[PDB]
C-alpha cells in the first residue's frame, strides 16, 4: 500500500461585481431649458387717429 | 459618532435638533459661516442644505450618570457621500471571506438560499454606485471645455 493521503480540493470561488444595474434621474439630463418671455406686448404709442 | 472622516464626501443635507437656551440669532449667524466656511462641503445640486427644529428643553440630569448639565445641545444629523467607506469595507470584507464561503453553511442550515446572499452582494455594488452617482457635481463644460488632466 502507498499510504500519506489521496488528494482533497480547497473551497476557493472568483469574485465580481455583476455589471449592476440600478435608477437614475440625474444621468438622463446634460442642459438648461430657456427662458420665460421678457417682452412687452400690451404698450401702445397713443396716436390721434 | 459614526468613525468615517466627513471631509471625504459632501454634505446631501445636515438637519440639526438645537435645545433649550437658544437664540435663532445666534443659529441664523452661525450656519451662515458654516455655510460659507470652506471645510464643510455640500453637493453642487443642495445649495438649501439645512434642517432646523428648536427645542424650548435642554437635555436632563441623571442619577450616577455619565453626562453633565448644559443650558442648550444639539443633535445633527447629516447625510454625506462620506458613509460610502462602509460599503467599500463590506465589498472589502466579502471578497476576503465570501471568495472562499467560509462560514457560509451555518446560513445555508438556516433557512437562507446561496442565491439570496448573492443577489443581496449585487444590491450593495448597485448601492456604492448610487452613492457615487449622486456625490459628483453636475455636468458642466462637456464637449467644450478644454482639457485639464495630462
Amino acid at each position: 500500500h502507498v499510504p500519506g493521503g489521496g488528494s482533497v480540493q480547497i473551497v476557493y470561488k472568483p469574485v465580481d461585481l455583476s455589471k449592476v444595474t440600478s435608477k437614475c434621474g440625474s444621468l438622463g439630463n446634460i442642459h438648461h431649458k430657456p427662458g420665460g418671455g421678457q417682452v412687452e406686448v400690451k404698450s401702445e404709442k397713443l396716436d390721434f387717429k | 459618532m459614526v468613525k468615517c472622516d466627513p471631509r471625504h464626501g459632501k454634505y446631501m443635507a445636515c438637519c440639526l435638533l438645537y435645545r433649550g437656551d437658544v437664540v435663532p440669532k445666534d443659529v441664523n449667524a452661525a450656519i451662515a459661516t458654516i455655510k460659507t466656511k470652506r471645510s464643510i462641503q455640500f453637493v453642487d445640486w443642495c445649495p438649501t442644505g439645512f434642517k432646523v427644529g428648536i427645542n424650548y428643553q435642554p437635555p436632563t440630569v441623571v442619577p450616577g450618570g455619565d453626562l453633565a448639565k448644559v443650558q442648550r445641545a444639539v443633535c445633527m444629523l447629516s447625510n454625506t457621500t462620506a458613509i460610502a467607506e462602509a460599503w467599500a469595507r463590506l465589498d472589502h470584507k466579502f471578497d476576503l471571506m465570501y471568495a472562499k464561503r467560509a462560514f457560509v453553511h451555518w446560513y445555508v442550515g438556516e433557512g437562507m438560499e446561496e442565491g439570496e446572499f448573492s443577489e443581496a452582494r449585487e444590491d450593495m455594488a448597485a448601492l456604492e454606485k448610487d452613492y457615487e452617482e449622486v456625490g459628483v457635481d453636475s455636468v458642466e463644460g462637456e464637449g467644450e471645455e478644454e482639457g485639464e488632466e495630462y
